[PDB]
């Protein structure tokens, strides 16, 4: 009856994981917006 | 004003140390005493005391890296010498 | 109340340099901070008066420093006091960065004061490096090429950043003219980081060499540490006066007096004596990408040091072996800057790998394990 | 062999914290520059006025700068015309463009010596030992490329600068013997002046600054101890309070 | 940062083992006097940093007498240190006066704070 912890719980890391991927996806969308006009990044744009 | 955080120092009046009691202090005005009173017997006997304590903490740590650099410098001098090119080609 | 405490502007001066409570037993190693504040003013003041005679064009950059040295009234005093004060700035800063590591100043609750110092440490390296290319000497052109072409190791992005930083295809007029305008800006950022540096120093105060609480015996800053700081100010301005009037070109390199040439390289591209050791860490790794990661980590390894130290005592004063390996690390760095002065030849390459390994292992293996037995020798030796 | 032979320390008269230049040697060194090393080397950073009151008198310098010619502002219809030099102008080099220097000297670029003393490691000792350090033949084992002379002090050994210093190639205005060792001691003195024309004033302002600062530094120790005298001899006693409270 | 209970379970085992308590304890006792804090009048537990909530809790439970004396040894060491000298030989700390007076308070405070963090993460079946 004890969960692995370091002041951060294992249960609380799996609860935030779906949102962490969504925040990661929201960050890539912000990268293409702010790094448009870069000719090298236009290879996949 | 806005509230502030919690620190480990106060100011004159609430410095934040433990309560003290039973400790007394004496002092004398510097207009009434002679400075430079013991500069000799401190430049000779006191300095020698401190040196004899903390000098093997600095010498042996400096005694290892001096022989390590010298046996590399006098080895690099032979490897690039006319008598030490044959050892140079086996390490080059 | 008194006017020095009631006024809005004079109350900030009162609580920082006049009524500030200091530990009563800090030795001369704690005078180093005020010497860096003195040297920051020297660089700026001797720089504003010398910026009135300098042209940042690639055509006039070198020629204008000679005009400062030959035509400006007391123009040689300006440039020797500014070129030697840059070298004296780093020697006091290393003795400030080393006193902190010896007495365990990085430990909590002063970790932010420790991290702001590392930010200050980097910005000063850039500021000195940027002002070094302003002279446009033969050593500064090739010191600019090597350092700036270092970011070509970041994959898929490096070639554009390097071309963006140079302002073109190499080091030419667009490079120097923007290096000078940056060199005038960064000292105003350091001056702003020092203000944030003294703000984190004021919440908890200075430490003492005993490594114990200092709230039991305090004395005011004025008339005690104002006049004790005056002792080292006059000694700092005396040794600086010897290097400025009696031997001005001892610390520098004679190749910087040649105009920069893009066709012919010097016999040996070497950095200044304060960046010399990290040059050996870069050159120890037999790869290009891995060199940058290893070179920059040596600055960033200082950041984990509040976590690796597992001791319940601050400092090295009451520890025989933790005080013992410190001086090897001190000397290993002193040895580390020695190979960088020598060419890349047998057997300096082999020395270059073992020495930089022991450099990194002090933070990551020795400081954590010796600090561990030391807790045990302390425990059974008393029990 | 490739670092170049280390040159020893000689007995220069201006070394030491109180010595000035021998201004008689600056006057003589300027004479052997104009007739020996004026042909292939430049001095572009020396104005004419700096020679007044140091090596020559004012009427002497206003005539030396008039033997040359400078380009003047155009005439009434824009045609170019020349003017004689004045005291505000600089010493003209021997070659107009960098290409014409390399043509006369087999492709080698002869440097500008207005900063040579502070730009070659070896200070004053390296210029002196350069022009007198030429052996009559290269050491056994080495065959030099054509057109290049051997000199051990030069890093790498082989150099493109020949021998220019012989005996009695110049006559002095004060009867000094013109030996190869004598002139080489003089040009290095004149060239050190060119690189450091602030030499004498710097060393006498330093004596003023050191004496002022060294007694300020000592006076501060007395004042520090006078003001710290009440804390240095402060004495504490401890008497344990009763546990009744 | 290596706690204190962690390095004490190391201690009581070495003390009880006859081979270990004969090999290293005779080497540990020279490490204490070579450290040389005894000569300025300092008991060991006065050397530990106190700027964390664990030590601040134990410093409050400390009795008045041991807190008043603790105040004097720190003041004496601060005063003696600024003079670049040492205490007279007849006032140094001996071997027997250096006792663990701050040990039990540190230990009773970590086991009550270990319990708190092991109860904040209970996964009930
Ligand atoms: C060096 C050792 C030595 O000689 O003595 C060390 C010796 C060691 O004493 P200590 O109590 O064991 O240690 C003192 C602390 O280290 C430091 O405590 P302190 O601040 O009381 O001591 C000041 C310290 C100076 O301390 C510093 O400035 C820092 C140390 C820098 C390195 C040493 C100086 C270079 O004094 C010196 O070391 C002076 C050295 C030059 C003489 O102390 C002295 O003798 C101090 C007095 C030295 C002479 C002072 C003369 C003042 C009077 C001048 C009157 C005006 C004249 C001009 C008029 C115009
Ligand atoms: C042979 C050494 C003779 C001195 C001696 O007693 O030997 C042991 C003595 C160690 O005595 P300790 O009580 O075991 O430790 C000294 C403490 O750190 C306590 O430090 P402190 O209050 O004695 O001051 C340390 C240092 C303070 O020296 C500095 O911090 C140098 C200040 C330089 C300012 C200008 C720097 C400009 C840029 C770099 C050039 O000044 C002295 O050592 C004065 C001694 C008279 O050795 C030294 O401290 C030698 C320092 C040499 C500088
Ligand atoms: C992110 C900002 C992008 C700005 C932009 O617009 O960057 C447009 C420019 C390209 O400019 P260019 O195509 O005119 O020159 C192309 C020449 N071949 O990116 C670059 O490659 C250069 C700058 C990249 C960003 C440097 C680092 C910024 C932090
Ligand atoms: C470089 C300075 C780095 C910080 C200072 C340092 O490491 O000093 C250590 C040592 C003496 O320092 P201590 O704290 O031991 O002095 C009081 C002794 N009762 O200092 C020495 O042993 C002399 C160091 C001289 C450099
Ligand atoms: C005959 C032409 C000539 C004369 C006369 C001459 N030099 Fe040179 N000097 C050269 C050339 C050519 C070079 C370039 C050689 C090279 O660097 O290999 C050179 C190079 C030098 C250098 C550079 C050495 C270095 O290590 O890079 C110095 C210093 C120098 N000369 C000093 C002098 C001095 C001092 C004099 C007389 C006072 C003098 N020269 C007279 C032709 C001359
Ligand atoms: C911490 C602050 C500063 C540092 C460390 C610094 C450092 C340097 C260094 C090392 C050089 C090259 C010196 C040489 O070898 O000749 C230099 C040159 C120069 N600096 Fe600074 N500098 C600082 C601030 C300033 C400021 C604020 C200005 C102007 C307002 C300034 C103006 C110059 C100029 C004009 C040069 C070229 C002139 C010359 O050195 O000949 N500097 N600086
Ligand atoms: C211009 C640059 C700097 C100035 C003016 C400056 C100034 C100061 C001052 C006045 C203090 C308090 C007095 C003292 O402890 O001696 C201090 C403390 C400190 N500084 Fe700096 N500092 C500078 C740069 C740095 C750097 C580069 C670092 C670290 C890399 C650093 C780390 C520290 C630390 C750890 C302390 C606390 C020392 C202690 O309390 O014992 N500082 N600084
Ligand atoms: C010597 O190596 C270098 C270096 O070559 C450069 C370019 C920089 C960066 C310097 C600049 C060209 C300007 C950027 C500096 C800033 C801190 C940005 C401040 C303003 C925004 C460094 O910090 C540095 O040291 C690690
Ligand atoms: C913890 O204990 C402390 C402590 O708290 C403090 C504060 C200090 C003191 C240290 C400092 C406060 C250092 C502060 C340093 C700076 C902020 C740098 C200062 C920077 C500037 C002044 C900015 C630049 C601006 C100028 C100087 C402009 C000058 C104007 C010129 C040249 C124009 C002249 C032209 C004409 C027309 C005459 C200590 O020394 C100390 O330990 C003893
Ligand atoms: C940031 C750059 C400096 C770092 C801080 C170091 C502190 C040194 C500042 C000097 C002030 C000392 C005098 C205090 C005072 O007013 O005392 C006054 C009067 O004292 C005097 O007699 C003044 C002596 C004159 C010496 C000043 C020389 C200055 C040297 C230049 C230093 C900075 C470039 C108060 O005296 P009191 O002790 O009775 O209160
Ligand atoms: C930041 C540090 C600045 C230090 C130097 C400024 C000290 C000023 C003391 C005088 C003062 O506050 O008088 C002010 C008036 O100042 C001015 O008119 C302009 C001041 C500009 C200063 C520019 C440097 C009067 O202050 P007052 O009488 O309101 O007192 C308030 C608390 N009793």
């Amino acid at each position: 009856t004890g969960l692995h912890f370091g002041r951060l719980s294992l249960r609380s890391l799996t609860a935030y994981a779906p949102n962490l991927m969504l925040w990661g996806g929201a960050s890539m969308l912000g990268l293409f917006v702010f790094t448009e006009g870069w000719p090298k990044f236009q290879d996949t744009l | 004003g806005p509230p502030s955080g919690k620190t480990y120092m106060g100011w004159w009046g609430h410095m934040g140390g433990p309560k003290q009691k039973g400790i007394t202090s004496y002092a004398v005005s510097p207009y009434a005493q002679k400075p430079l009173q013991g500069i000799f017997h401190n430049a000779v006997f006191n300095s020698f005391r401190r040196f004899k304590s903390q000098f093997l903490y600095v010498l042996i740590p400096a005694g290892i890296y001096w022989y390590w650099w010298k046996n590399g410098n006098e080895y690099n001098e032979f490897l690039y010498s006319k008598a030490g090119r044959e050892e140079l080609e086996r390490v080059n | 109340m008194a006017f020095r405490k009631s006024n809005v502007y004079l109350s900030l001066v009162n609580s920082y340099i006049i009524d500030s409570p200091q530990p009563s037993s800090i030795n001369y190693w704690w005078n180093m901070g005020s010497l860096l504040g003195l040297c920051l003013v020297i660089q700026i003041v001797t720089g504003i008066f010398m910026a009135m005679h300098y042209s940042s064009n690639i055509e006039l950059a070198f020629s204008s420093v000679e005009h400062i040295m030959r035509d400006v009234h007391n123009g040689y005093i300006l440039r020797y006091l500014h070129a030697n004060g840059a070298s004296f700035f780093f020697m006091v800063m290393f003795m400030h960065m080393a006193k902190g590591l010896y007495y365990g100043s990085y430990r909590s609750p002063r970790v932010t004061l420790w991290n702001v110092g590392v930010i200050i440490f980097i910005l000063t390296i850039a500021t000195a490096f940027l002002g070094y290319c302003c002279v446009y000497g033969q050593m500064s052109h090739w010191g600019a090429t090597v350092i700036t072409n270092l970011f070509s190791a970041i994959p898929f992005v490096g070639n554009d950043i390097v071309s963006w930083l140079w302002g073109g295809f190499s080091v030419s007029n667009p490079t120097i003219q923007r290096f000078f305008a940056l060199h005038y800006l960064v000292p105003f950022i350091i001056a702003a980081m020092v203000i944030m540096h003294l703000m984190a120093l004021h919440i908890h105060g200075s430490s003492n060499p005993l490594g114990i609480t200092g709230n039991l015996d305090r004395i005011p800053m004025h008339s005690y540490f104002i006049f004790k700081d005056l002792v080292t100010v006059f000694l700092f301005m005396l040794i600086l006066a010897l290097f400025v009037f009696y031997s001005p070109n001892t610390l520098g390199h004679p190749d910087n007096y040649i105009p920069g040439n893009p066709l012919v390289t010097p016999a040996s591209i070497v950095p200044e004596w304060y960046l010399l050791p990290f040059y050996a860490i870069l050159r120890s790794i037999p790869d290009k990408l891995l060199g940058v990661i290893t070179m920059f980590a040596a600055i960033l390894v200082l950041l984990v040091l509040p976590f690796t130290d597992r001791s319940v005592v601050r400092g090295n004063t009451f520890k025989v072996l933790s005080k013992f390996f410190f001086f090897i690390f001190v000397f290993n760095f002193v040895l580390l800057g020695q190979i960088g002065a020598c060419h890349v030849e047998v057997p300096y390459v082999l020395m270059g790998q073992i020495a930089t390994f022991i450099y990194f292992a002090y933070f990551l293996i020795i400081v954590p394990v010796i600090s561990t037995i030391e807790n045990v020798l302390f425990y059974i030796g008393r029990v | 062999a490739e670092h170049g032979l280390h040159a020893p320390a000689y007995a220069w008269s201006h070394n030491g914290p109180f010595e000035t230049f021998d201004h008689a040697s600056i006057r003589r060194g300027y004479q052997v520059y104009r007739e020996v090393c004026a042909a292939c080397h430049s001095l572009d950073r020396v104005a004419w006025r700096t020679l007044v009151g140091v090596s020559h008198t004012n009427e002497e310098v206003r005539n030396m700068a008039e033997e040359f010619e400078y380009d003047d502002e155009p005439d009434e219809q824009g045609n170019p015309k020349k003017r004689p030099g004045k005291l505000s102008d600089y010493i003209p080099g021997p070659y107009p463009n960098e290409q014409a220097a390399r043509a006369a000297n087999q492709g080698a670029l002869p440097p500008d010596l207005s900063l040579i003393v502070k730009a070659r490691h070896g200070g004053c000792d390296y210029i002196f030992s350069l022009l007198t350090g030429y052996p009559d033949e290269p050491p056994a084992g080495v065959a030099l490329p054509p057109g290049s002379n051997y000199n051990p002090y030069f890093p790498g050994g082989s150099i493109a600068m020949a021998r220019v210093l012989f005996d009695d190639m110049v006559e002095y205005e004060d009867g000094t013997p013109a030996t190869t060792s004598q002139m080489a001691k003089d040009v290095t003195t004149f060239l050190n002046w060119c690189a450091e024309p602030e030499h004498d004033e710097r060393k006498r302002l330093g004596l003023k600054t050191v004496i002022i600062l060294s007694s300020l530094y000592l006076l501060s120790i007395w004042v520090k101890k006078f003001k710290w005298a009440g804390i240095k001899t402060r004495k504490f006693v401890f008497n344990p309070p009763k546990p009744r409270k | 940062p290596q706690s204190f209970t962690s390095i004490a379970r190391i201690g009581d085992y070495i003390l009880k083992s006859p081979v270990l308590s004969k090999l290293c304890v005779p080497v540990a006792n020279q490490f204490i006097n070579l450290a040389g804090y005894k000569k300025l009048g300092l008991k060991f537990d006065d050397l530990i940093a106190e700027e964390n909530p664990i030590m601040q809790t134990a410093l409050r439970r400390l009795p008045e007498d041991e807190s008043y004396a603790r105040a004097y040894r720190i003041i004496r060491a601060h005063q003696t240190e600024l003079t670049h000298h040492l205490l007279p030989r007849n006032e140094w700390i001996k071997a027997q006066e250096d006792v663990p007076y701050l040990l039990p308070y540190i230990l009773e405070a970590e086991a009550a704070a270990k319990e708190k963090d092991e109860l904040d993460n209970i996964e009930v079946s």
